[PDB]
RNA sequence: UAAAUUAUGGUCAAUUGUUAGUAUUCAUAUUAAUUUUUUUAAAUGUUUUAUCAUUUUAUAAAGGUUUAUUUUUGAAAGAUUUUUUGUAUAAAAUUUUAGGAAUAGUUAAUAAUAAUUUAUAAUUUUGAUUAGAUUGUUUUGUUAAUGCUAUUAGAUGGGUGUGGAAAAAUAAAAAAAA
């Protein structure tokens, strides 16, 4: 536990303070930090309407207000256009593009990712273009419903963030409302004509035979690190509870 | 193990009897409920003193009151003629 | 285990490794000057086996 | 969360109330400077060292403790590590950003923090130095940081301070400002003693907010 | 069995370094002068230099500078392959280098063989390329290896490589070349423009 | 201590301990059987610990209630005596 | 957490913590030997009185005849007596509220007294340590299983408040008519 | 704390377990957190006598006088390769021998597929440093059909204990991005024919008769006489 | 090396921060002495707290102890003004005229629509409550600040006749704000602190004269002795001094 | 300025040396202790781990202190979980010597100031400061007794400052993650 004020060492000298988390765009850990937020934002946009997420055109801001309004701004465009006064960097690093694998597969295939740096080097515009319609269903009232990319076909997403800042710099924490989709309920809804097609059953069918047993268990032949309960590791070293032992060699 | 043990325990007549060392704890407070033999404020031992004396904490404090009605003159006959011995009465 | 861990001079015999500090650890004060540079004109001589197989190839 | 909104609503209705002769100055006491324990502990303006079982009337705060977060590259033995420092200033209720900058540069009291011009920003958005805290709605719980002139390129090794572990420090470099404070020559007494942590303190990877194993 | 209390906190997780107590007590006058003399003995610097404030390892810059200034063997390269060995060591064997060679570099090194010593150097470089750098081979690496061995006169090296090429990592072995090298065919390749079956000792028949 | 079987993995290292901390799968299985007996006793031990805490809390509650009653009576008597003495003064 | 560990008497998790009940006794001639059940910290200094949370009581490990009792023909009542003086309230307070620990000798003594179940140390060599099988345990669980409601009620009585107030007591306690 | 094994019971010192909680017990030291480990000493104790058959030339030894016959050099290279492979195999050795650095392949250890344990990693990327047996690797760890949403850096990518079976369909070119495997529970509908669970949270394998007999023999309940 | 290793003045711990974030998450760096500087040192005097509704409308009238121009305090502050002007010429607009000095005992806001009936009651209450009190003597010394340094006033230490003055002002507040409804800035059960304003920054002058009076202007005279003055009159006046060159006369009682 | 009693209550105070004109506690007794007749060692390999490492293992004697030695729950106990609540370095009194005089990186204010701020500073004859002696406020011995006479083991500066806490360099009657 940590519930103590600092009185052992002077405040001017930070003697045992944890390092501040900083994200650098020259490293793939930036993509690692940002990609899941992108996929969550896409899911939220496809499920429920989101304000200020749809972009008719590139926003125009004067230089003095450029560092005041642009940071934190994230939206999407139908066309593959890039803002001016930005030098372009293409993702040629397999490690950098690996982090978008879940976004490409489960959500929507990504066409390209580019990092745009202004001449003053005081900003970063991550522009990621996805080619193809969303794999997940898109509600007619959702923000992406107004986007022609769903239902050229490719659509892009722009995100502005100041370089060399803590991971809280991007305001992607607010895009986390878990609005559910109505994909199964739409089938039984009045507008769809499958309500009579669907046949519900109230009683479970009778069972005549027991379930097939597991195959013969063979104890492991290699050496073991010891009991997970005593070693306080999770069952498979990945997840689970220490007390609830399962999925190990025995 | 617990179920088999409790089932075995319930089958014995000698059980289901109170166990003072197990069913309760007598006194949890540190201080006792009455003084016992400890030295007096004057320095006297417990054997040299008895409670209820001046060292004990104080007990505290138009018409006729409520206790005036029950009092009656012994000249008047008693309410209940209990056959008191004359020697004890004197 | 105990025989291996004894000579490291552990006061409590706590299975630690504390190598002894010699009085003269660096070679320069141990008594040697700069490391001798190998004779390059000698190490550049082609080996005798190489000369023999070169002659065999020339055969 | 709930405390801020309920306090604001209570203050609003207290202001709106018109039938009030005013609190009694003698009946309402102030905080005392003398109390048990050998520590001088400052609390909020609504807290007292003595036990006060009654809830006093809300007051408008005339002195907001603005806390500005600066980057600081402390020298650990393993290498330079970037961490966070907090500078606290006591600004009036209607203090403009210009006087806020004056207060932070006068109360930074650190040689490295105020080395160059910087701009105050909140959640990544820069603050206009012309309007006051009233326009921004800044409370005592607001999180404000600062961006210097050369913090946008700190990822470059040239901008990063050069440690003697990997980088060569020259005779002209030992005469510079930070490298004079640092001492590459191990003195007998080792006057510049700094925080030390092992290279494997965080494992094979550095400190991160996520799991990489 | 933890040394966190025996030695200063800054030198935890230190392995390989011998006598860390030297660096713990390096602040003494005699130990400091011994360290200065040892660093001068290693050379590479003009001023009297000592180790940093708290470091049991030599600084990266100093170690790299000493490695680069280190006098290298084989001062006089006779053949172009002899010079290529020097430049390969310069590029892909620099201290703390992240670069890894390529099969194109391996082919260029192997195609410059003229002497049996050149063949030995090229074979050693190929072996270290596949063991230390662990680089996947291309299609024609075995072809150029066979050509080098044939034009240098090393039949036995080719046969030995063929018999267990899988440990060598040669994932492609042509059927024509395997039949030639297993004592079943007299030629292993044909020149496209010349229409002749190598080697020349076999060309003496077909002509 | 922790038992280390003779038939375990021998650490082929001269710079450290001669035996590893791993174990045979049979040793892991037989350890689980032994650890199962440890849980049988401690679960009764833990249950008895909780019921003893409950009993002590209840006894403290009752005895403290009685002591509070008596102490309040005594202090009320003391304060009444004090106010009577103040009037006499 | 020491540069040179006191190898003769080591402990676990440092000092001072985890109060533990032990049996201290000065090493004297066996005929004058008597121990003292007492609760103390894991680490003790040269004198045991530094870390002494509470004193449980004396124990004389000498079987003695019951001279205080009259000479009775009862065979069991004429066996040798091993007298032990223990405290119940403090023991329960330290065991439950503070969750102290116990050593094998005090555990065996308390098991004899009836406060605790028999310790893990004392075992009969005749009976070996048994083994377990999941299928048979599941079969027994299906063969007999208590109701969830009654198990929750008994758990509540054993762990949470057990001195409950019934409707008779509630009706007695409820206010009288004049103040209604 | 986080994982109070068998509750907070403290009957013995071993009742709390070898390690109290998966989180580090001391806030200062993060490395001491509970995590799966493999025997580093045994896995890195490569066979030394196997290199004694033929001498090995040093890299820094480049002078002409120390050069050996090319046949001997090839023998030394074979000896070094078999010396590296003798203890086992690491993903850094399988990646170069698999196409596209083995991206999208399924890597598992020998102990990861024995008993009720069933875990593997779907490779996503590998970075190679100068040494071909070193570097880093990232992938999706899958445990009993459940896979991580985001790629993670694999643990112990250097120890020679890894195995992999090459399949061309799952290979991912550098142009594309390795897709995370679907989850058997959420992503793909469950089907006993496609995949059947080997161990569930409350499962524990039955005691094998050989281990039971060995334990009984050790405890002495079964008769035993020396030959 | 000069003194103690950890001075007592530097053992400050801040409870305004979260408990567990100062040890590891961050380190707060600030000069905590400025906010703990005592009111005696900083010149701040606790004025009666006004309710929000009464703190909006501007005051209309005020009680004062009328004094002759010959009184000692007038020439003491005249010499103080001379010294201040000689030292720095930029504080003249902040400094008030010597002829506009009065000892205020209370401030109130009488609406102009119904002022005529209220002023008669106020003056008759003042007469009936001052028909018995003898002329007061007050010793003035020290400097104080009101409205966060906006108002600079001469402190009135307790002395002879000061107890009678405070009892009289409490009675005046009871008889004016208590029985009949008049907006007193403070509380009727609270006592107003007498003072004479030597310097004050007007809200219109706040634009270019800073936000507060710097302490260095009156630091040397923070504890200056301005002497003993006898007051034998009281006046209910209004904020209008420019037309007649003197205090506006709305009600007067010759105490 | 009145007696006592519904009668021993409320639980044991008791002193022993055969001298030697007188003055004054001073030779020889008793108890307690030391002393002769040979009673009477403080043990050498702590342990586990992921292997050239990491994790657990915190007050023995050394150094002479009389205005003096004072502090934590961040480890552990410790528990569905997350989360949360609090502290604490400061004091007061008792302080030795046959012949008794000066003491000092120094007091207060200020501050995360000042080797160089401001001030009529602070200690002490009500016995200071150095020096000598002695490990401080539950321990014995003697006696009828206000007395007299004893007692112990351990906190002796920092200097990459690990740790919750320095107590951290041989010394057990401490079972220390099966
Ligand atoms: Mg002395």
């Amino acid at each position: 536990r940590r519930f103590r004020y600092n009185t052992k060492f002077p405040a001017l000298v930070s003697y045992n303070k944890l390092p501040w988390e900083v994200v650098n765009h020259e490293t793939p850990q930036f993509h690692m930090h940002v990609a899941p937020h992108y996929e969550q934002l896409l899911t939220l946009a496809a499920s429920s309407p989101v304000p200020h997420i749809i972009g008719s055109k590139h926003i125009d801001v004067p230089r003095e207000h450029r560092l005041r309004l642009l940071p934190g701004m994230l939206y999407l465009l139908d066309g593959d256009t890039l803002p001016g006064e930005f030098t372009i960097n293409r993702v040629l690093d397999p490690t950098a593009l690996q982090y978008y694998g879940r976004l490409s597969s489960q959500i929507v295939t990504v066409e390209a990712v580019r990092m745009l740096v202004p001449d003053d080097l005081r900003l970063l515009c991550n522009c990621i273009t996805f080619k193809g319609p969303l794999h997940l269903p898109v509600a007619p009232y959702a923000s992406l419903a107004s986007l022609r990319g769903a239902s050229s076909n490719c659509f892009t997403l722009y995100h502005f963030v100041r370089p060399n800042r803590p991971p809280k710099e991007l305001q992607l924490e607010k895009y986390y409302i878990h609005a559910p989709c109505v994909a199964p309920l739409s089938e039984f809804a009045s507008n769809s004509d499958e309500r009579g097609n669907w046949r519900p059953r109230l009683q479970a069918p009778k069972r005549t035979r027991r379930a097939t047993p597991l195959p013969a268990y063979r104890p492991p032949q290699s050496y073991l690190m010891g009991l997970a309960e005593r070693l306080a590791v999770v069952p498979g070293g990945c997840f689970g509870r220490r007390s609830l032992m399962w999925g190990h060699w025995f | 193990f617990r179920d088999v043990e409790e089932r075995r325990h319930s089958r014995d007549v000698v059980n289901e009897l109170p166990n003072p060392w197990y069913d309760y704890v007598a006194h949890a407070l540190p201080f006792p409920d009455r003084d016992a033999g400890y030295p007096d404020e004057y320095g006297d031992l417990g054997q040299w003193r008895a409670p209820g004396g001046p060292g004990s904490p104080v007990r505290g404090p138009r018409g006729y009151t409520a206790e005036w009605r029950d009092l009656r003159n012994p000249m008047r006959p008693p309410e209940f003629p209990t056959p008191w011995e004359r020697k004890y009465r004197q | 285990e105990w025989l291996y861990y004894k000579q490291f001079k552990t006061v409590d015999y706590s299975y630690r490794v504390i190598p002894e500090l010699p009085e003269k650890y660096r070679p320069h004060q141990s008594g040697i000057d700069q490391a001798p540079l190998p004779d390059y004109r000698e190490i550049n001589k082609m080996p005798q086996w190489a000369e023999c197989e070169e002659r065999r190839q020339s055969k | 969360g709930h405390y801020q909104q309920e306090a604001f609503e209570a203050r609003k209705r207290f202001e709106e109330s018109t039938t009030y002769p005013g609190p009694i100055r003698a009946a309402t006491p102030g905080d005392t400077r003398f109390y048990s324990g050998s520590l001088e502990s400052i609390l909020h303006d609504t807290d007292r060292h003595y036990w006060r079982a009654v809830t006093d009337d809300p007051r408008v705060q005339h002195l907001i403790p603005l806390r500005i977060r600066f980057k600081i590259f402390t020298w650990v033995t393993s290498g330079w590590e970037q961490r966070m420092q907090v500078v606290q200033i006591m600004a009036p209720k209607d203090s403009t950003i210009a006087q806020v900058k004056d207060l932070v540069i006068v109360e930074n009291q650190s040689p490295y923090l105020c080395v160059s011009s910087f701009h105050l920003a909140i959640d990544g958005k820069e603050l206009d130095p012309q309007k006051t805290l009233g326009e921004y709605g800044i409370t005592e719980q607001s999180q404000i940081d600062a961006i210097e002139q050369n913090d946008h390129l700190l990822h470059r090794d040239d901008e990063r301070p050069r440690d003697w572990t990997v980088d060569e420090i020259t005779a002209e470099d030992v005469k510079r400002s930070p490298y004079k404070e640092m001492e590459m020559q191990p003195l007998q007494n080792l006057a510049p003693r700094y925080e030390a942590r092992p290279k494997g303190y965080f494992g094979r990877t550095y400190y991160s907010g996520m799991k990489q194993s | 069995a933890s040394l966190r209390y025996r030695r200063p906190y800054w030198m935890m997780f230190l392995k390989g370094v011998d006598n860390w107590k030297i660096y713990t007590v390096i602040q003494q006058p005699d130990h400091q002068r011994t360290e200065m003399l040892y660093q001068a003995w290693l050379g590479g610097l003009d001023r009297p230099y000592t180790r940093p404030k708290c470091m049991a390892n030599q600084p990266l810059w100093l170690s790299k500078k000493r490695h680069m200034l280190r006098k290298e063997r084989l001062d006089g390269p006779e053949t172009p392959l002899e010079k290529y060995v020097l430049e390969w060591h310069k590029k892909f064997h620099s201290f703390q280098g992240t670069e890894r060679p390529t099969p194109d570099d391996l082919h260029t090194a192997l195609d410059l063989v003229e002497r049996p010593l050149d063949l030995s150097y090229a074979l050693q470089l190929l072996g270290q390329c596949r063991n230390l750098n662990n680089i996947r081979f291309a299609k024609e690496t075995f072809l150029v290896f066979l050509e080098a061995c044939l034009r240098v006169g090393r039949r036995d090296c080719a046969e030995y490589a063929l018999e267990h090429a899988e440990p060598l990592g040669f994932w492609f072995i042509d059927e024509d070349h395997r039949r030639y090298l297993q004592g079943e065919q007299t030629w292993y390749k044909l020149s496209p423009l010349d229409n002749l079956y190598y080697p020349v000792e076999e060309n003496a028949k077909l002509n | 201590r922790q038992i280390r079987p003779y038939y375990n993995l021998p650490s082929k290292s001269e710079h450290g301990r001669k035996m590893t901390g791993f174990l045979t799968p049979y040793r892991h299985w037989m350890w689980k059987q032994n650890e199962l007996w440890r849980n049988v006793h401690e679960a009764q031990f833990e249950h008895l610990r909780r019921v003893y805490k409950r009993q002590w809390l209840e006894s403290f509650r009752v005895n403290a209630d009685e002591y509070i009653y008596k102490y309040n009576i005594t202090k009320a008597a003391q304060l009444a005596q004090w106010e009577c003495e103040m009037k006499e003064q | 957490a020491r540069a040179v560990i006191k190898r003769r008497s080591p402990q676990l998790w440092g000092a001072p913590g985890a109060p533990i009940i032990r049996m201290r006794g000065h090493h004297v001639v066996w005929k004058f030997q008597s121990y003292d059940l007492v609760v103390e910290h894991t680490h003790k200094r040269r004198n045991s009185d530094i870390r002494l949370l509470h004193y449980l009581g004396k124990h004389c490990p000498h079987p003695q005849k019951s001279l205080w009792s009259p000479d009775t023909p009862v065979a069991q009542d004429r066996h040798l007596f091993m007298l032990t003086t223990v405290d119940i309230d403090a023991f329960k307070y330290w065991f439950g509220v503070k969750r102290c620990r116990l050593s094998m000798k005090p555990w065996a003594l308390l098991a004899k007294a009836g406060l605790l179940p028999p310790s893990l140390t004392q075992n009969s060599k005749i009976m070996p340590k048994p083994l377990f099988d999941k299928e048979s345990l599941m079969r027994y669980y299906l063969a007999n299983r208590k109701d969830e409601d009654v198990m929750a009620r008994e758990k509540y009585l054993n762990y949470e408040n057990s001195m409950v107030k019934t409707e008779e007591e509630r009706a007695a306690e409820r206010p009288v008519a004049p103040y209604l | 704390r986080a994982d109070p094994l068998n509750g907070g019971s403290s009957m013995t010192l071993g009742s709390k377990g070898s390690k109290l909680s998966p989180e580090p017990h001391r806030r200062r030291m993060p490395w001491t957190a509970a995590k799966e480990y493999v025997p580093g000493v045994v896995l890195n104790a490569r066979d030394k006598m196997v290199l004694d058959g033929v001498q090995l030339l040093d890299i820094e030894s480049i002078d002409r006088a120390s050069q050996l016959d090319p046949l001997e050099v090839l023998r030394a290279v074979v000896a070094t390769r078999e010396y590296n492979i003798s203890t086992g195999k690491n993903i850094f050795q399988l990646a170069s021998q698999a196409t596209y650095n083995g991206r999208g392949q399924r890597f598992y250890r020998k102990e990861w597929q024995e008993g009720t344990y069933d875990k593997y990693v779907t490779l996503s990327a590998i970075d190679f440093d100068r040494d071909g047996n070193k570097g880093t690797a990232y992938g999706y760890i899958t445990f009993h059909g459940e896979t991580t949403t985001r790629p993670v850096q694999v643990d112990f990518a250097d120890v020679p204990g890894w195995y992999m079976d090459f399949v061309e369909e799952r290979a991912v070119p550098f142009t594309g991005i390795v897709p995370p495997p679907p989850s058997i529970g959420t992503d793909v509908p469950v089907d006993p024919h496609s995949y059947r669970l080997k161990a569930y949270p409350y499962y524990d394998a039955p005691n094998p008769p050989e281990f039971v007999e060995r334990l009984l023999k050790d405890r002495g309940v079964l008769p035993d006489t020396p030959t | 090396e000069r003194g103690l290793y950890f001075p007592i003045n530097h053992r400050i711990v801040d409870h305004r921060i979260a408990p567990g974030v100062t040890v590891e998450e961050t380190d707060v760096q600030s000069r905590y002495r400025r906010e703990l500087r005592t009111n005696f040192a900083t010149g701040e005097t606790r004025q009666t707290i006004a309710p929000p509704w009464s703190a909006r409308e501007r005051p209309t009238h005020f009680f004062s102890l009328r004094l002759p121009s010959r009184n000692s305090v007038t020439l003491r502050v005249k010499e103080m003004h001379n010294h201040l002007l000689f030292s720095h010429q930029q504080c003249a607009p902040m400094l008030v005229s010597p002829t506009k000095l009065h000892i205020t005992l209370g401030v109130m806001t009488i609406p102009e629509n119904s002022r005529e009936e209220l002023v008669k009651n106020i003056q008759q209450s003042m007469s009936e409550t001052f028909a018995c009190v003898q002329p007061l003597q007050l010793r003035f010394r020290g400097l104080g600040t009101f409205d966060f340094g906006r108002v600079l006033f001469i402190r009135v230490v307790p002395e002879a006749d000061f107890g009678r003055l405070e009892r009289a002002v409490c009675d005046i507040r009871r008889r004016v704000g208590g029985v009949l409804g008049v907006d007193l800035k403070g509380n009727p059960h609270d006592s107003y602190v007498p003072h004479v304003t030597v310097a004050k920054i007007r809200p219109n002058q706040r634009q270019q004269l800073g936000d507060t009076i710097p302490q260095s202007l009156w630091a040397d005279y923070q504890h200056h002795d301005f002497g003993d003055v006898t007051l034998s009159t009281v006046d209910l006046c209004r904020m209008k001094g420019s037309p007649d060159g003197y205090y506006h006369t709305e009600g007067a009682v010759h105490l």
